[PDB]
């Protein structure tokens, strides 16, 4: 779940593959500027340490 | 802990553009109309709208 | 070689990017604009990426003690004892390799970085970061004491040596400029200003495509018309804050400075 | 910046410094509801009141 433990999990550390549950929303660009906004949750792993 | 990957956007000058999608970790891609993007020495693009 | 080492380099150049804040509350567009702070390392040692790069000169060449950062369309120097970072006090700047400035500082809320000009402005970038640091152990101090233990920890390195860490390389897009139109008469003249230019005019039939030189196009008025410089050999860093070129591909990779080190 | 004091200083023509220095307590809230201290690159606009 994101915000909490285990927002990004891995089999392995040399795992090619990843599960990934974020929550990452892109948003429209104000106008008269040339950017990407988007809204993420913060790592659940800084939280739990 | 993760990072976010967001690559620079593409602005499409008179015409259309349409995002396939691919097999990414919670890959997010969005196609937006009716932007009249702003640089430091003028507008990118003649089309208005 | 040290020379050597920046061998990629001679393939990249600076750009300008949007500052939200560059001193007094206006956002601008800046040389100096920090992209992102990375603080893995649990000795406290900020490691930041800005698009000015520190140890080439205009030249094409290595020097340490000038600071290559792009202007207009050229590229110009200033001098490397006037750099500056802060977050509430000045900091301390440990260790610098073309992007990346590697530095420590005390605790803040805002972190702010600045330059000086050829005509001696002052350049400044500032974003919100809040940093404090808990030093390793059990014990909140501030300064090293005299007599005590040692605790594995880790810290950035100053080797500038080959590491894993790659950032991507993409082709600059052609940037739109205002300054080459002229207008004489009932006529639009545009210079080549020594770079390949390209127009699209709506005035007429026939009046699109890219040149090398002056040129003037009849019955024209200067609002009419569009020009922009296609040149662009060398190659710039992937940012979120400029557009990207119609080709989608990646073009490059280079290597990332100072490794992380126990 | 916050703080408690307030100091303004010149320098004379013998090279000196003069300054004076009084107590003015300063902590400027930004508005709205968000009490933030540098600007966005993405948000919203406000009306606030500014000195020409
Ligand atoms: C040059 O600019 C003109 C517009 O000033 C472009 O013409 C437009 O092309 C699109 C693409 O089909 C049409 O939908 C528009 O109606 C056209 N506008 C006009 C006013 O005719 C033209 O494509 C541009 N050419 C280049 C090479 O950039
Ligand atoms: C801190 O020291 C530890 C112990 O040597 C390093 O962790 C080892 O790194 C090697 C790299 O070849 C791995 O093969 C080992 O498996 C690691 N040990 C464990 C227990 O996982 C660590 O890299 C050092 N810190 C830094 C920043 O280099």
């Amino acid at each position: 779940q994101p915000g909490r433990f285990g927002d990004i999990q891995s089999r392995t550390v040399e795992s090619n593959d990843l599960y990934a549950n974020t929550a990452l929303k892109l948003a429209r660009p104000s106008p008269g500027m040339v950017h990407v906004p988007y809204t993420q949750t913060p790592s659940g792993f800084k939280y739990w340490l | 802990e993760y990072k976010t990957v967001v690559p620079s956007p593409y602005v499409k000058c008179c015409g259309a553009s349409e995002c396939s999608t691919k097999e990414k970790p919670d890959y997010q891609c969005k196609v937006y109309t009716g932007v009249y993007p702003f640089m430091w020495g003028g507008a990118y693009c003649f089309c208005d709208s | 070689s040290v020379s050597q080492h920046f061998n990629v380099y001679k393939a990249t150049r600076p750009y300008i990017a949007y500052c939200a804040d560059c001193g007094a509350g206006h956002s601008c567009h800046s040389p100096v604009a920090i992209e992102a702070v990375r603080s893995e390392a649990t000795d406290g040692m900020l490691k930041i990426q800005f698009s000015a790069q520190i140890g080439i000169d205009k030249s094409d060449n290595h020097d340490y003690t000038k600071i290559r950062y792009a202007d207009g369309h050229a590229i110009e120097n200033a001098v490397r004892s006037s750099l500056k970072v802060a977050t509430s006090g000045d900091c301390f700047v440990h260790g610098t390799m073309g992007h990346f400035i590697l530095a420590k500082c005390p605790p803040g809320e805002f972190l702010q970085v600045s330059i000086q000009d050829t005509r001696n402005a002052v350049r400044a970038c500032r974003i919100q970061y809040h940093h404090d640091p808990q030093p390793v152990g059990r014990e909140k101090f501030t300064i090293r004491p005299h007599y005590g233990k040692e605790i594995p920890c880790t810290t950035y390195q100053q080797t500038t040596a080959k590491t894993v860490e790659e950032i991507d390389m993409h082709m600059p897009p052609d940037t739109p400029d205002r300054t080459l139109l002229s207008q004489q008469s009932g006529n639009v003249k545009i210079t080549v200003g020594g770079k390949k230019v390209k127009y699209n005019c709506t005035c007429g039939t026939g009046n699109v495509g890219t040149t090398n030189s002056d040129m003037t196009i009849n019955t024209c008025l200067i609002e009419q018309c569009h020009v922009s410089v296609t040149d662009h050999k060398k190659w710039q860093f992937n940012s979120p804050f400029v557009p990207r070129a119609d080709e989608p591909a990646r073009k490059g990779k280079v290597h990332i400075p100072f490794p992380l080190d126990n």
